[PDB]
């Protein structure tokens, strides 16, 4: 494991960093948030029915857009920054033009098709994106044709969150069957799966160069997977944390795992060392999401307290 | 019947010529030493709870920072006017009847009077605001209303607005400052009469303004208040936390009015005695009842407020 | 579609008083900023006057202040245009120009037709050069325009504030490049900006049939906008 | 008022592989409003294709239109009879018909062999001062083979009219009758005439002569 | 200072942001009511005969809310034949009539929901009667154009008039079919209710604490006349769960005329006479789950139609959380 | 194929990534734009 | 949608002159529906003529050739009327009317061909063609009659008032100095004579094979 093979490195020591911006405006739950790729645009999602995307150099709100149906669980932000997708109750991935199209709405699609919930999406290009759902498939839809044109079938349970892998050729999968699956986004098919949790997986995500991946869970525990050795590599457990994990991400050199608890605090730990690096704290309930810039330079936290908090 | 000064009167006759300036004698002959020493002992005990008491409410409010709200944000007022009604009145208070004579001059006089009047009216105003917002909010009388941090603000504001709407204007002209009593303490002329400060009408202006109208509001929203909660009660019969808190909430209502009508009902039967008999003529012995009452509120306004307060019991 | 249709311009007396519109379609007419420009009969273009959405921010050119007024009607999506004392030297083509404004946006993307007024007979800005009035050109050559200012258009955000645009012979002017590198939508990728501080080049490459016309640069660091005074090319 | 262009004139293509028809685009009005336009020999010109997937009257379905960038494609798995005739490709945005080149879509066929015969000029053309040496060459095609003429072993190229078939009612091959209008003068400078007919796919060329001694 | 163009940016987020305090100050006052079930061949179904039966529905105020949607419709498919009217150039059968169309594109900013003056009433009724909009939209099949045009353009007259009330089937082609929110927004002692009917059962749980928290109220469906022991154990751990602790739990004990039945000839020890003892004994049961509140505060009605003692007691039950919930967070207790 | 190799290929890539955190390097704030 | 549409009126006429081509319509309503017109040469390149709205309010001509050839139509008697001046010899095209536009040109007619040659009716040029040398490889020979300065085209080739005419190859007729060339041969004690004919005039010229 890679815990008992870096205990001989030294630790990484004081980590202070600070809370830079305070962005206000929602007035409910974020439940969801997403870096552009120019590490400085990101989009929200609240209860009252609003997606806002803010430039978080100036500490302006570039917009907020009205949204139809409240019951959002999941958005995503397309990598050309070009589009949006953002999911509800009602079982549609709708798509929004937030660059070419000039202004506000109109829908362009509205992928329909699956039968329980819109779980989570990511988007490959301005073409492809996949999707899972509370149906207990995954699918890659054709949006310009609106046809689900890829299906992934094969988890026996609600499908909970999704993660692309760096070159969006292949995806991964999390669900409530405790098992995790990766599927080939062009053969349309699971590679390999991966079970042990017992509890549902709600979070995942990648090594930066798409060879190993960490999981995180409501058993109280985070795992870290690596593909091709197909097998947990290391567990984070403090014995007294038995409450559920939120969110998971990395920091530019992997070495920074940051994650959210259910006691209110975000943990920031050494991911080589296993050691709680940092605390994110500031924050009156649940750290529910957070994210690291694909560039590095910044972390955002989402939380059920209503904020947003800017650090580095 | 008293001595009349220019910046006082001593409430004794000078026909004997024993009486003094306050800026001069000690009134030891106004009263035996006694009487100062428990005055002076009694000042030492308030200042050793209402420091304690006044200080130890903002250190638990920095620490948890959870009750930073805005229906808060009234007791921290409440804290802060009684710590000027400490340091303003006690302290100065205690430095003079020690020696029995106002030692700072009429300058000091003027802080004293300027600086405890205006705790008393932050104190007064922050209750009828903390009455005013709750009947808002549950009686919902507006219904389209919603009550933010801002209101609380203006609120705050609008308490400091009436507070040195009343305690500075006798230091420009209009009514005096003067030391009452034993001379040691300084306070508004309600008693004398001064056609240069106009003093009748200063005083019907207070009367209503400050005491009138504060309790005809705090009357009305209680009462709107209780009907509400009764009725709520009412329809909820098999309900028993409704019908507890019902009784609770009346409880607490009528112990605020009964702390209310103690604090200020003694000013109010005094300054309407001096109205209606003019014939009369009262020391200090007499005189300093009502200080007392007054003086008392920054002990029992904290503990029926703060101390009593289900969410700061937690604290201790 | 966005459109905008201007009206109210004609012949008038020097001194006399005119409301110009400027009727807007096809958008959010009340989230976009609006400018007056205006182009003497053989000169170049002048920047006459900014509204801000919402009509926050007023700006005049000092010709012009106290004697004209800039108003919007943003519910019936309508531009006016209070003239008063109006002078000789106030004649010009008059455009109305939409603009928005956030991280990223295209200003002066979108111009009016235009209208035509003609008013009959009776410093700290920045100078921006264009020393070549006209340039003689064959097709498929490529050509480089230059351009420089007075002062710095580099600001010490990072941006530099430099626009160009294109003015054929008969039509409305077209945006060229906005904030030093980008290019407008529609436009060929033949052309391309480049320069440093105070000295700017737009280039042509296999320069085509279309391509004829007065190309302006322009800052929009700080008002009063300003125009120069246009290179022509000509074929050969 | 720029044309839009059909590329090639003639799409000869493998059995089974995607035959692709490229218009090149005058303008960028762009729906897909492109339609081609047919007409086959002996009839009335058809539009044939409009608003990319909307078929018209009378038209094969096996037209696919497609393309990419400033470039647009008709494509067709196999060239067939209903596809022989003259193609224009027009955007529907925006008139007049643009008149592009036009494909001459039709199937290349096999090397057929040439019926090639000379004849002498006759005495009545004789009689007004001219000879017109005469080489009828039918059912040769397609472009790889040439007609030559020789005189005394030198290639002549002046002097030489054509009266050429159309697009042949039988197999559409090329038949032309080659003839050197030259003066009688000339004509009986020299001895020899000859038109040869030179074939790329066939090792053996084909010579017709005739001299004053032979006819 | 660096503000150089950018006190537009600038003024555009302030502006927005003004925008998002209105939304707010109107959001926050819903009551929102959750219809749960489904887990089962039928549940919801049994719920939703429970709403039209005791909860009413249907009336002019909430099919009031219709009327917009109902114009928006109307309004892409006038668009949709007007654009097809210029692309395939057919002309007025009168002249006169290009007059009208300029104007129909001036008064197409009339878009004012519900100002039916009779103007433009007369404008869209002439528009519609040209024969070359008749043509066109007797081709309709050879471009896209929704079903519903005529069936619309046919009735203007009553769905435009200013006391229009949408019918069923207009609701019902508003496309809320499947699942589907399944909402009404009616009112009384002027309080907006909105009602929600959703499912999900013995283990949909993730998804709806995932989702529904903060909500105003619970309805929660209990089919009375229901190895049945696990599935029991099942049900108390659901109500009983710890996730649930700070939730108010309704109870609408439903299907009473199947339960008094089937409790009539199916003994009640098959899940642990007349009805009190039963329905106490049931009471019993239920309430010993929560072994780890001080209270919950579960209101039971015994109810008949919507025009007897219910919508009282629905609208007191609300009134008395709210306000109990108002006194819980100003010192008091 | 054992764990330690991984955790090297692991370690390399983290190694040279501290010129470009700005968290474990830290940040000047001249050098960062999270000045206010 | 059968659409109905009848070109006529093209045939002979002069360079610069005037010529009234009619498009009758049935099968469909005139004034509700728009029209155009094209013309097409037989060497392979379009001349598009005209597009005319459903009742002219929009009508749109080549930038080539605005101006010089003339839209209108008869909504009453329903027939579309084409003005026809300053022609030339490249003017040389059959005529189809259509409805609509190409943005929905479903049909097209069978079209009128309208000549352009200030040649009158003529009679054709004869001239016999019968070279018996140079075919001593094949087993029959060659003859032929052929066909010049010959206007209006076609002109018919026969041989001996039409009663051969299999294995009969005719050139089509190429034009040179506004006059066309055409020659027609056949490979085969009998009269054998070329008549070249225009029946619709009547126009015959009859030259038998005989060197002279």
């Amino acid at each position: 494991t890679l815990s008992q093979i870096t205990n001989n490195i030294d630790p990484v020591g004081r980590i202070q960093m600070r809370t830079r911006r305070t962005l206000r405006g929602h007035l409910a739950k974020i439940y969801a948030m997403h870096w552009g790729t120019d590490s400085r645009l990101l989009v929200s999602a609240s209860q009252d029915g609003k997606l806002i995307i803010w430039d978080s150099y100036t500490t302006n709100k570039v917009h907020a857009i009205p949204l139809r149906s409240s019951w959002v669980m999941t958005c995503a932000y397309a990598p050309s920054g070009n589009y949006v997708a953002c999911g509800g109750l009602d079982n549609i991935c709708s798509i929004y033009n937030l660059k070419t199209r000039e202004g506000n709405v109109r829908v362009s699609r509205e992928l329909a098709g699956h039968t329980g919930y819109l779980s989570c999406c990511r988007f490959l290009d301005d073409n492809q994106i996949v999707t899972s759902s509370g149906d207990t498939t995954c699918a890659l839809w054709d949006i310009e044709t609106g046809q689900q044109t890829t299906t992934f079938t094969g988890h026996t349970g609600d499908v909970m969150s999704l993660s692309l892998a760096p070159d969006t050729r292949l995806f991964v999968s999390g669900a409530c069957d405790a098992s995790a699956k990766l599927w080939d986004v062009r053969e349309g098919m699971c590679r390999q799966t991966f079970t042990g949790h017992e509890s549902d997986i709600n979070a995942i995500c990648f090594f930066p160069n798409g060879n190993a991946f960490a999981t995180g869970s409501d058993d109280a525990t985070c795992r870290l997977f690596d593909l091709r050795a197909d097998q947990e590599l290391m567990t984070y457990s403090h014995d007294n944390i038995i409450c559920g994990i939120t969110s998971v991400s990395f920091s530019k050199s992997g070495r920074l795992l940051l994650a959210g608890y259910d006691d209110f605090n975000c943990n920031v730990w050494d991911a080589l060392k296993a050691d709680r690096a940092g605390v994110l704290a500031g924050h009156d309930n649940r750290v529910s999401c957070l994210g690291v810039t694909d560039d590095g330079m910044a972390v955002a936290t989402g939380s059920w307290d209503s904020f947003l908090k800017i650090w580095n | 019947c008293g001595t009349e000064g220019p910046n006082f009167y001593v409430p004794f006759s000078n026909k004997t010529g024993v009486v003094r300036s306050p800026f001069e004698a000690p009134q030891y002959y106004l009263a035996e030493p006694w009487q100062f020493s428990m005055l002076a002992a009694y000042m030492f005990l308030l200042i050793m709870l209402g420091f304690p008491i006044n200080f130890l409410t903002l250190y638990v409010t920095v620490q948890h920072k959870k009750l930073r709200t805005p229906l808060n944000y009234i007791l921290l007022n409440l804290a802060v006017a009684d710590l000027f009604m400490v340091f303003g009145g006690f302290t100065t208070t205690l430095y003079t009847s020690l020696h029995g004579y106002f030692v700072f001059g009429p300058t000091g006089c003027n802080l004293e009077g300027f600086f405890a009047t205006l705790g008393g009216e932050i104190a007064l105003w922050s209750l009828v605001v903390l009455a005013i917002e709750r009947y808002v909010v549950v009686c919902k009388p507006m219904s389209n209303f919603r009550f933010g941090e801002n209101h609380a603000i203006m609120g705050v504001a609008f308490t400091w607005v009436m507070a040195l709407a009343c305690a500075a204007p006798p230091l420009v002209g209009w009514s005096r400052y003067i030391p009452e009593g034993m001379q040691c303490s300084c306070g508004i002329d309600y008693y004398t009469p001064h056609e240069e400060t106009n003093n009748e009408s200063f005083v019907i202006y207070m009367f209503v303004v400050h005491f009138i109208i504060p309790l005809i509001v705090i009357f009305f929203c209680y009462g709107q208040l209780v009907f509400t909660v009764k009725e709520a009660a009412a329809q909820q019969q098999e309900s028993a936390t409704t019908q507890k808190a019902e009784k609770e909430v009346t409880r607490m209502v009528i112990i605020y009015v009964i702390a209310f009508l103690i604090c200020w009902l003694p000013y109010a039967g005094v300054a309407f005695y001096i109205f209606t008999h003019q014939g009369s003529c009262f020391g200090p012995i007499f005189m300093t009842i009502p200080a007392f009452f007054a003086k008392t509120s920054a002990v029992y306004n904290p503990v029926i407020y703060i101390m009593m307060n289900k969410q700061f019991r937690n604290c201790m | 579609d966005v459109q905008l249709v201007e009206s109210g311009g004609g012949l008038v007396q020097p001194g006399g008083s005119r409301k110009l519109s400027c009727s807007a379609s096809g958008f959010a007419f009340s989230s976009f900023g609006m400018h007056w420009v205006r182009q003497a009969p053989e000169k170049g273009l002048e920047w006459v006057a900014y509204i801000s959405s919402g009509s926050g921010t007023i700006y005049y050119a000092d010709t012009v202040k106290g004697r004209f007024t800039i108003s919007r009607d943003d519910p019936k999506n309508t531009l006016f245009l209070q003239m008063t004392s109006l002078r000789s030297e106030d004649t010009a083509m008059y455009y109305c120009v939409r603009s928005i404004y956030y991280y990223g946006s295209s200003p002066f993307d979108f111009w009016g037709q235009g209208t035509t007024l003609t008013v009959s007979s009776g410093g700290s800005d920045i100078v921006m050069t264009q020393a070549t009035s006209s340039v003689p050109v064959t097709p498929g050559e490529s050509v480089s325009i230059s351009c420089r200012s007075s002062k710095s258009l580099l600001h010490s955000n990072g941006n530099t504030y430099l626009y160009w645009f294109l003015q054929r012979p008969g039509q409305s002017p077209q945006l060229l490049i906005y904030r030093m590198s980008n290019l407008a939508s529609g436009v060929p990728d033949r052309f391309s900006g480049s320069g440093s501080g105070t000295a700017f080049t737009l280039t042509i490459s296999r320069l085509e049939a279309e391509d004829v016309g007065v190309y302006y640069c322009m800052q929009h660091l700080e008002y009063p906008l300003t125009f120069g005074a246009g290179t022509k090319l000509e074929l050969k | 008022d720029v044309v839009m262009t059909q590329t090639p004139l003639t799409l000869s293509v493998t059995i089974g592989q995607p035959a692709s028809i490229s218009c090149k685009s005058s303008q960028s009005l762009l729906e897909t409003s492109l339609n081609w336009l047919l007409q086959r020999p002996g009839q009335s010109p058809k539009r044939l294709i409009y608003l990319v997937s909307k078929l018209d009257s009378g038209v094969p379905d096996r037209f696919t239109g497609s393309g990419s960038g400033t470039d647009f494609t008709l494509k067709i798995s196999r060239v067939e009879a209903a596809d022989l005739g003259v193609y224009y490709c027009w955007q529907g945005t925006h008139f007049p018909l643009t008149f592009g080149a036009g494909t001459k879509l039709e199937l290349k066929r096999a090397d057929a062999a040439p019926t090639v015969s000379i004849f002498p000029p006759s005495s009545e053309q004789l009689t007004s001062g001219g000879a017109s040496v005469v080489c009828f060459l039918n059912n040769f095609y397609p472009k790889d083979i040439n007609v030559k003429w020789k005189i005394d072993g030198s290639e002549r190229q002046n002097g030489v009219l054509n009266s050429w078939t159309d697009q042949d009612s039988k197999d559409s091959t090329y038949s032309m009758s080659s003839t050197l209008t030259l003066t009688k003068d000339e004509y009986e400078r020299h001895n020899s005439y000859t038109c040869e007919a030179t074939h790329k796919t066939s090792t053996s060329p084909i010579v017709k002569s005739f001299n004053r001694n032979e006819c | 200072t660096l503000s150089a163009e950018d006190k537009a940016a600038v003024e555009r987020s302030k502006m927005i942001d003004r925008n998002l305090r209105e939304d707010g100050e109107k959001a926050a006052r819903e009551v929102k009511l959750l219809l749960l079930g489904a887990g089962e061949s039928g549940k919801s179904t049994i719920v939703k005969q429970m709403k039209i039966i005791h909860e009413a529905g249907y009336s002019e105020e909430e099919c009031k809310q219709y009327k917009a949607v109902v114009y928006s419709n109307t309004i892409q498919s006038i668009i949709a034949i007007i654009r097809a009217m210029g692309r395939l150039k057919i002309d007025f059968g009168d002249s006169a009539r290009a007059d009208d169309a300029r104007q129909l594109f001036v008064l197409a900013g009339a878009a004012e929901e519900g100002f039916m003056t009779a103007e433009l009433a007369g404008v869209i009724k002439r528009l519609w009667k040209d024969s070359g909009v008749q043509a066109c939209f007797n081709r309709s099949r050879e471009y896209q154009l929704n079903d519903s045009a005529a069936y619309y353009l046919n009735d203007l007259d009553r769905i435009a008039q200013p006391n229009y009330i949408p019918t069923q089937q207009d609701v019902l082609r508003t496309r809320v079919k499947t699942t589907g929110i399944v909402e009404t927004h009616f009112t009384f002692k002027d309080l907006h209710f909105k009602m929600f009917d959703v499912g999900g059962q013995r283990s949909e749980r993730k998804k709806w604490i995932h989702c529904f928290e903060g909500v105003t109220a619970i309805i929660f469906c209990v089919a009375l006349s229901d190895r049945m022991h696990e599935s029991m154990k099942l049900f108390d751990s659901i109500c009983n769960n710890k996730w649930f602790t700070d939730t108010s739990i309704i109870l609408f004990l439903n299907k009473k005329d199947l339960f008094e039945e089937k409790i009539k000839k199916s003994p009640l020890t098959i899940c642990y006479n007349t009805y009190e003892e039963a329905a106490a004994y049931i009471q019993c049961q239920f309430e010993d789950l929560n072994k780890r509140k001080d209270t919950k505060e579960i209101y039971t009605h015994f109810t008949c139609a919507t025009d007897t003692k219910n919508v009282q007691f629905v609208f007191d039950a609300v009134t008395d959380v709210i306000i109990k919930n108002n006194l819980k967070d100003c010192g008091l207790f | 194929m054992l764990v330690s190799k991984c955790c090297e290929e692991f370690r390399d890539y983290v190694e040279e990534r501290s010129g470009e955190d700005p968290l474990v390097k830290g940040i000047p704030e001249d050098k960062n734009p999270f000045k206010e | 949608c059968e659409v109905q549409l009848v070109e006529s009126g093209g045939g002979l006429v002069k360079p610069g002159g005037s010529l009234k081509l009619s498009c009758a319509a049935s099968g469909f309503t005139f004034s509700s529906y728009a029209m155009s017109w094209v013309r097409q040469t037989p060497e392979k390149r379009l001349e598009w003529v005209a597009t005319i709205s459903s009742r002219g309010l929009y009508t749109y001509f080549p930038d080539s050739m605005k101006g010089r050839f003339t839209i209108s139509r008869d909504n009453a008697k329903n027939t579309l009327s084409l003005q026809m001046s300053s022609l030339r010899s490249e003017d040389t095209a059959m005529y189809y009317c259509l409805r609509g536009g190409g943005y929905d040109a479903d049909y097209w007619g069978q079209g009128t061909t309208l000549t352009v040659s200030s040649a009158k009716t003529t009679a054709p040029s004869v001239y016999p063609l019968a070279p018996v040398c140079g075919d001593t490889t094949g087993s029959s020979v060659t003859l032929g009659c052929l066909v010049k300065g010959y206007f209006p085209e076609p002109v018919t080739l026969t041989w001996n008032s039409g009663s051969l005419s299999s294995g009969v190859h005719t050139f089509p007729a190429v034009l040179q100095s506004d006059l066309y060339t055409l020659s027609s041969s056949v490979t085969v004690s009998q009269s054998i004579t070329c008549n070249v004919a225009h029946p619709a005039s009547s126009t015959k010229v009859d030259k038998k094979i005989e060197p002279r």
